[PDB]
RNA sequence: UUGCCGUUGCUAUGGC
């Protein structure tokens, strides 16, 4: 029929398939370092929080450098703030032993469905496969 | 946390009452809450051995499993296979703590000197800190488990009782 | 068969050693000969380090006769100097002696040289 | 097989990754954020300074004036020069005394100007360690550190504090302890063109900081054994390696994170590398750095290595096995104390306690193509790094210092294309942080200058 | 003795302005003491200290450090042209009380 | 003139048994009760005290020679 | 390591749980399953009603331990084999069995109940 | 050219 601009379809996602035992691996075989802080400005609240996790510590450089980016301090508004840093906290200290997050190992979500076994290079042809190969 | 199936049969108290007088804790609350996420743990290890071997799920999720709790520390650098996670314990969990690390590092003469050394402050692993007893330090956060440098046991003015009795003698 | 006979090679030295510093930090390595040989008769330790190129050889070979009588892994290290410099001290050692200990943060890495050891023993 | 299908479904995330050159390739975001840097101050200090002096092949070697200004104290253990943009020199030794040199005489050995000893009279009547606030050093000095500016030297070592000298009477100025029992310092280093001093001290701790201001900037923790060796250049980031736990760290400073860098070398794999178709095994203790680029850096070992790393890869990139030597094996009349030779030859085991001379200082030439590796087999050597920054190679000799080197560093003169420098080497009979050393062979306490040209 | 580190020092023209971010260090000092801190930002920049300012300031756990975030001006009328009117209330000469009824 | 409350009042902790300064603590009182424990364990079984702490001076407490304190197969 | 008797094995192919892998979701550890020659005399002498119950006692997953008596009487003999030595969990379903099982000290008891099995004596399950 | 001490050079070395 016709076209309409979705940006929803030229829009960055990268989420719906980042898996932490990927990018986990990734890390391990990356052969470049990691950032890592120095050991004891990393954990939160004289330990009544945990460590802080990796995600955590990624969000908060995040907001740090928009923070010192447009000279702008974040705020403290209520409906975000109370679903998210409350359920946020609670599910940290549920599955985040030692600064290592442990919820994945019991969540059901399958790796190969999503996030590998490609979609697009499916090469359903023995042609294709060959040529892909070679 | 969760409480157990049978919670009173009488190995279940001598075990609670062996790993509370072992490792200085205070009630059953922190046995049962290492427990339970230790529960979680190894009955995902069972399941990631119910599954065969070169299954994504098992590559990718059981050598990212070892690899977080080698880092946690409750398990060694050589044994990196899957069966020593179901091998794991609720002591080598609580092992881990703070408490329990002080006192082996011997900045504390017992279990309960070093609770209160964590609870008064004296104790800072790396930068901060840290004041709660029960903190699961990690493999590299275990050798900067020092005295505070704001505290008279590190090297700090010393504290009001013994200022006192100085100018008390000093009067 | 050397006099110096259960060397270790080149991963088991420095995997030796790197636990001989941690013991040596924790107050768990007696070091010298004759604080080797102490703590060997009273039966406090866990293996015994000797370093096979000091200037006698005979000299730290009195304690494998002690070991072998009281079923303790003695193992032997090629390097007095690194020795000492693992000990923390400003001299070389030609033994040292891990101490036993329950309340030990290192007492995995010491069994795991342990059976190290033994195993090469 | 598990490792490629490990390797083939991670290149299927990163694939599926991307998923979710044409003539037009412009993308807002970057170009905003560079009209932002177009507007912004300061490309001063954070140039990151690749290698723009290549000189390695260019200078004469094999011909330098070595003179080794043999000097009265026991151990010397540091070395501080100074240039603006007359040259001064500082040396401490063990025993407790800390000597200024001017050394722009370039053509000739250097000249003594000034003494300051500490001794027994600098021991504090408390024994309690922040009223540690003396004026002298009471313990075993270690490090040196002259300012990029010239005001002042600062020293300091296992007395556990740091005393800062002005630099035109030899005075000192303030007194800053390091406020704990295990506070001893094991090196220092300014950032390049400063008031910054990077201190790195056995707490696994590194200190930093403002000397015009007598101020402490930063502590940053994160080592795992005691921080044996640092070195800065002009950016903020600084390098430092601790002894046994075999890493060695880059420090981003304010942001207070770092890039660790671990070694690996295993003799089962090297042997096999070499059974394909030999001494060398695994490793001890990285011991020294120094920076060369704000891209690269190069570790002297235990067993000899010296290794390049970049800051992209966490392997190193470059090794070099054996860089000075391996030592004389131990007599028969001193090894077994039999009769007969054969019985005490038999008390060698052939080759197996062997073992190789570790590198004891190393310094690089900053932003240069030259380093220079010191250990007591007699000669310095000096190695240049490739211009395709992935290996280095053995230019030269420098074999006129008898003795450790406990520490290298150079002295530029001439200009763009003609150039000449003398490098000053620390030699003592004794490594700078314990004893540990026999067989001094022939060893003297000395200054070993060399004027190498061209 | 406080001790100061700016960072990524950019410049405002038309704004009259050159703004930072502000690494504010106290070793075992409380906090920022933010009047002794235009005072040493208007020293180690240039003079203008009724035209220097700082207002973010974010302590981090344990104390020593804090970031701010630092603006200083030429031309100190410019300033309190440009400055928001609570800022000047805070530190500088400006004060108007609002109308309090209802 | 303030005729003020007093502690009986305030708390209000009408009649009550006497109680444990041990029980004022949950830590402590796991810490007296595992020390009780661990002085019963050697009644019941013969507990490694950690070898021989000088000279073997004797077995300070007695020898029985008819009583065998060993496992019988079966 | 679990030593099993007979009605133990009955009940898990009557409720059709594995041995095994029913062990492992019930610990969730690594289990080593024994079966004594007495026990595995019973389930032969059991007759030729009960050839499934032992050709799944017969698996190479299941260890097998030799007893030296004479009689084939499994309670017996796994009564004395674990008030010998304190290092073996038992999987029983007799009532007798358990009473004694449960008896004598520190020896965790496993029996099929529902449709997987339970353990009682054994404090650390979770 | 130094803590002593030796060869020293009319400057280099080597023993503690
Ligand atoms: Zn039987």
């Amino acid at each position: 029929f016709e076209d309409r601009f979705d940006a929803r379809e030229h829009k960055d996602r990268s989420n719906k398939s980042r898996m932490q035992a990927m990018e986990e691996y990734i890390r391990e075989s990356s052969d470049q370092p990691d950032w890592s802080a120095s050991i004891g400005a990393d954990i939160v609240n004289h330990g009544r929080g945990g460590i802080k996790s990796l995600r955590d510590t990624e969000k908060e450089r995040r907001v740090t450098s928009f923070e010192e980016d447009n000279f702008t301090r974040l705020n403290i508004t209520n409906k975000a703030e109370k679903r998210k840093q409350k359920q946020r906290e609670r599910n940290a200290r549920m599955n985040v032993i030692g600064g290592e997050d442990f919820g994945i190992f019991s969540s059901k979500r399958k790796l190969e469905d999503s996030t590998s076994r490609r979609g697009a290079k499916k090469t359903r042809s023995a042609w294709d496969r060959a040529q892909r190969r070679l | 946390y969760s409480t157990p199936k049978r919670p009173y049969e009488s190995s279940r108290l001598d075990a609670e009452l062996k790993l509370a007088g072992e490792f200085g804790l205070k009630n059953k609350k922190e046995i049962y809450r290492i427990s339970f996420q230790l529960s979680k743990i190894r009955r995902a290890a069972r399941d990631l051995l119910t599954r065969d071997e070169k299954d994504p799920k098992r590559l990718f999720e059981g050598n990212a499993l070892i690899r977080r709790l080698v880092r946690v520390g409750v398990l060694s650098e050589d044994k990196k296979k899957l069966d020593y996670v179901l091998a794991l314990k609720v002591e080598d969990f609580l092992e881990r703590r703070l408490q329990t690390q002080v006192y082996k590092l011997g900045l504390a003469k017992s279990v309960h000197h070093a609770r209160v050394l964590i609870t008064q402050r004296h104790i800072a692993v790396g930068k901060q800190i840290v004041n709660i007893p029960s903190f699961m330090v990690r493999l590299d956060s275990e050798k900067h488990i020092d005295f505070a440098p704001t505290s008279p046991f590190g090297g700090a003015r010393p504290g009001r009782v013994a200022r006192r009795n100085a100018a008390r003698k000093a009067e | 068969n050397p006099k110096a006979f259960p060397l270790a090679d080149a991963a088991l030295t420095q995997q030796i050693l790197d636990v001989v510093q941690q013991a040596a930090n924790l107050r768990q390595l007696k070091k010298g000969a004759n604080e080797a040989t102490k703590t060997l008769n009273r039966g406090i330790s866990e293996f015994i380090i000797m370093a096979a190129d000091c200037e006698p050889i005979e000299i730290l070979l009195h304690l494998p006769l002690l070991c072998e009588d009281k079923n303790v892994p003695y193992v032997f290290v090629p390097s007095r100097v690194a020795l000492g410099r693992a000990c923390g001290v400003s001299r070389p050692v030609i033994a040292a002696s891990i101490t036993t200990n329950d309340a030990s943060a290192i007492k995995t890495q010491i069994y795991a040289v342990k059976d190290k050891i033994e195993t090469l023993l | 097989n598990p490792a490629d299908k490990r390797r083939r479904l991670a290149k299927q995330y990163l694939e599926n990754l991307k998923s979710e050159d044409e003539y037009n390739n412009f993308d807002a975001g970057d170009l905003d954020k560079d009209i932002i840097a177009s507007r912004l101050k300061e490309d001063v200090a954070e140039q990151q300074g690749r290698v723009f002096r290549y000189f390695g092949d260019k200078l004469l070697i094999s011909e330098a004036k070595q003179s080794f200004t043999r000097v009265g104290e026991n151990n010397l253990t540091c070395i501080s020069c100074f240039q603006p943009v007359r040259l001064f020199a500082y040396t401490v030794s063990k025993d407790l005394q800390l000597t200024k040199y001017d050394i722009t005489d370039f053509s000739k050995r250097p000249k003594k100007l000034k003494y300051a000893k500490g001794g027994a009279k600098y021991i504090p009547t408390s024994k309690h360690e922040y009223e540690n606030t003396t004026e002298g050093h009471y313990d075993e000095i270690l490090t040196v550190a002259a300012s990029p500016d010239g005001k002042y030297v600062v020293t300091g070592g296992r007395d556990r504090k740091l005393i800062v000298w002005s630099t035109e009477s030899l005075s000192p100025v303030k007194v800053i302890p390091t406020k704990d029992r295990r506070g001893e310092v094991l090196s220092l280093a300014f950032r390049k063109n400063s008031d910054q001093l990077y201190a790195s001290c056995a707490d696994f701790k590194i200190r930093t900081y403002s000397i015009n201001q007598f101020s402490q900037l930063e502590i940053l923790y994160g080592h795992h054994d005691i921080v044996e060796d640092i070195s800065a250049l002009a950016m903020e980031r600084c390098v430092t390696v601790g002894a046994r736990d075999r890493t060695a760290m880059l420090w981003k400073i304010p942001d207070e994170t770092r890039l660790t860098f671990r070694g690996g070398d295993e003799p089962q794999k090297l042997l096999r590398r070499w059974m394909k178709e030999p001494l060398f095994f695994c490793e001890g203790s990285i011991d020294v750095v120094s920076m060369v680029d704000d891209f690269h850096f190069i570790t002297g070992s235990d067993n000899g290595n010296i290794c390049l790393w970049s800051l992209a890869k966490k392997k190193p990139i470059f090794t070099e096995r054996i860089a000075h030597g391996i030592l004389p094996e131990p007599s028969f009349n001193d090894i077994s104390g039999e009769t007969d030779e054969e019985l005490r030859k038999r008390q060698l085991q052939g080759k197996k306690l062997l073992q190789p001379f570790w590198i004891t200082s190393l310094y690089a030439i900053p932003y240069s193509n030259v380093f220079i590796s010191g250990s007591w087999s007699g000669s310095l050597k000096v190695w240049k790094i490739s211009d395709n920054l992935r290996s280095f190679e053995l230019l030269g000799e420098l074999s006129g210092a008898k003795g450790v080197v406990t520490k290298i560093q150079v002295v530029e003169s001439g200009k763009h294309g003609k150039e000449k420098f003398r490098i000053l080497a620390s030699i003592a009979k004794e490594h700078r942080l314990g004893r540990w050393i026999a067989n001094v062979s022939g060893a003297r306490n000395g200054i070993y200058s060399a004027v190498i040209d061209q | 003795a406080v001790t100061i580190r700016t960072r990524k020092v950019i410049s405002n023209p038309l704004l009259a302005r050159k703004q930072f971010v502000v690494d504010v260090l106290h070793p075992n000092r409380a906090n920022v003491s933010k009047d002794e801190l235009r005072e040493k930002l208007a020293e180690v920049y240039k003079a203008e200290k009724d035209a220097v300012s700082v207002f973010g300031f974010r302590t981090q756990f344990g104390g020593g450090k804090s970031v701010g975030f630092g603006l200083v001006y030429n031309s100190v009328a410019e300033a309190k042209k440009f400055e928001p009117t609570y800022r000047l209330v805070r530190y500088g000469l400006a004060e108007k009380v609002e109308k309090a009824s209802r | 003139g303030k005729r003020a409350i007093n502690y009986q009042i305030l708390k209000n902790k009408g009649l009550t048994p006497k109680r444990n300064k041990d029980n004022r603590n949950s830590r402590v009182k796991k810490r007296k009760k595992y020390q009780k424990a661990q002085k019963k364990l050697k009644s019941v079984r013969a507990v490694y005290s950690g070898g021989q702490s000088g000279v073997y001076e004797g077995e300070k407490t007695g020898i029985k020679k008819g009583l065998t304190r060993s496992v019988k197969f079966k | 390591q679990v030593l099993i008797d007979t009605n133990f094995i009955n009940f898990s192919i009557q409720k059709k749980v594995d041995i095994v892998r029913g062990m492992m979701d019930c610990l969730l550890a690594k289990c080593n399953p024994l079966i004594t020659d007495c026990v595995m005399a019973e389930l032969e002498k059991l007759g030729p009603k009960y050839r499934i119950a032992l050709k799944l006692a017969r698996d190479p997953r299941i260890k097998r331990l030799s007893c030296s008596h004479k009689g084939t009487y499994a309670d017996d003999c796994l009564v004395h084999r674990v008030l010998q030595h304190k290092c073996y969990i038992v999987a029983t379903n007799d009532a007798g069995l358990k009473q004694r099982i449960r008896k004598i000290p520190g020896i965790p008891l496993m029996s099929v109940g529902g449709h997987a099995y339970v353990i009682e004596k054994l404090p650390d399950v979770f």
